RNA sequence: CUUGAGUCUCGUAGAGGGGGGUAGAAUUCCAGGUGUAGCGGUGAAAUGCGUAGAGAUCUGGAGGAAUACCGGUGGCGAAGGCGGCCCCCUGGACGAAGACUGACGCUCAGGUGCGAAAGCGUGGGGAGCAAACAGGAUUAGAUACCCUGGUAGUCCACGCCGUAAACGAUGUCGACUUGGAGGUUGUGCCCUUGAGGCGUGGCUUCCGGAGCUAACGCGUUAAGUCGACCGCCUGGGGAGUACGGCCGCAAGGUUAAAACUCAAAUGAAUUGACGGGGGCCCGCACAAGCGGUGGAGCAUGUGGUUUAAUUCGAUGCAACGCGA
């Protein structure tokens, strides 16, 4: 029954980026921010070195093909359990697409952390890699079967 | 055989099946199968989705005489067979009217009795 | 003497009974067609109609069977009961006025009569439906459900019997009773000033008021206060049972015990649990996300195993880094 507003989260320091200051929350684990900040800021620097430009809305024109628009939420009604097929709001569209971006960083096969996840923000610019993959895994399994929406 | 285009079609909706049969006007036969016609028995025949597997068997074998506009009457006191004729319906057969003459005992047939 | 009881005049509602046929759906049968591989029914299946061609509807007809639509806790009757349609004989209730009899009235053991369904005799039909019944399908027996079929039987006349939760578990005839809302049959007064409001008759249905009851409850129709008459009961089981009498083609029925057993049996209404009902919410209880137990090695406890002894306690979320 309880609800409450988003926690107010401060915004990147040096880019000003709430929502990649999400994306850098949503990776660190045991609090290290000081390595989890210098690999994704090395990495993001590697992006410029990898098409030669101002690199601020390659992040956006990257994670606009890995966001999902359906999501399948299980919901027990008439004897078995329905799976109700419901749309997925914006604000967790970029949660979920950077989650997918983050979940195959680490198996990618290259040297370091910062290497292979600076590797996969190009990667999945050009719509490839597990991100993608489960993006359209995602989109096939729900509204494809609207005999039950 | 000839083209009809317009005519009526009789239900019966039994409890575990169900008949169709198809007329044009003056009780020419032109299109009919039931449930257990089509390798469907079992339960499997008791579900309005056979209904609908019905009328399509019906009707992509009966478009021989030409059949677009159709009256139906709903007979019977069967589960769900409101589906088959919007099958129809979706089967290229333009509906016109949708009644019900289901036949009510004037209590000059003793009701037979039921399971105890 | 005339108010009870009756008699006269005219109308109202009508499923009270015979006798007769009558129309529609339906559904067995018959024939003709048009058309095609299927119909028919089970939580499944099978039985059962079909390749001179099955069902299914079109045309018509035979068969018997009861009247949905009005259909209504709607009307009628002493009760038991009556529903399409009309007639003859009637059986009963009510209304609007005016007139006569002289108490003629109510109840009533025997007795007589009527009397639900089931159960019989005689003579018939019996389409469909349906006690018994052949048989099929899951099957060391299914003889029990489920499915097509089916004998009486429902139907038609003349006669047999008299039993029911035949209940409103409330016998009949009466005298005096605060209201509301309707069901049904009335019709008067004054202006019918579109079906008008007030008084005056009945029969009733849902609530409650004093009153009564053990409570529930009844409450102008009393289980309210009283008058007259008839029947029934004296703990439960045996038992409405044997022996009798009468009735009966038969079933048995009516009247109607005793020896023996027990110390209870029984109605209402609270407070309770049944184990699921039915509904309303909390808790990371769930769904979304994090690291986890379970994969591996090592520390530690538990049961087994082992032993001369391997000291004892502890065990489902609450036993196992617990006593230590």
């Amino acid at each position: 029954r309880r609800v409450i507003g988003q926690r107010k989260i401060l915004p990147d320091p040096k880019f000003g980026s709430e929502l990649l200051a999400k994306f850098v929350n949503i990776l660190m684990v045991d609090g290290k921010k000081s390595t989890a900040e210098s690999i994704v800021y090395s990495a993001l620097e590697t992006l410029a070195q990898r098409s030669g430009k101002s690199e601020l809305e390659a992040f956006e024109v990257a994670l606009e093909n890995v966001r999902p628009t359906v999501e399948v939420k299980s919901r027990r009604v008439g004897g078995s359990t329905y799976q109700v097929p419901v749309e997925v709001r914006p604000v967790r569209r970029n949660a979920l697409a950077m989650r997918w971006i983050v979940e195959a960083a680490r198996k990618r096969g290259d040297k370091s952390m910062a290497l292979r996840l600076a590797n996969e923000l190009s990667d999945a610019a050009e719509n490839k890699g597990t991100a993608v993959k489960k993006r359209e895994d995602v989109h096939r399994m729900a509204e494809a079967n609207k005999a039950f929406a | 055989r000839k083209q009809v285009s317009d005519g009526v079609a009789h239900i019966h909706a039994s409890f575990n099946n169900t008949i169709v049969t198809i007329t044009d006007r003056q009780g020419n036969a032109l299109g009919w199968a039931t449930a257990g016609g089509s390798g469907f028995r079992g339960s499997r025949k008791s579900t309005p989705f056979a209904a609908q597997v019905a009328a399509e068997r019906c009707a992509d074998a009966v478009k021989e005489y030409g059949i677009k506009n159709l009256e139906v009457m709903v007979k019977g006191p069967g589960p769900g067979r409101e589906s088959t004729i919007r099958a129809l319906n979706a089967a290229g057969f333009r509906i016109t009217n949708i009644t019900d003459v289901t036949p009510i005992p004037h209590n000059g047939c003793r009701p037979p009795k039921k399971r105890r």
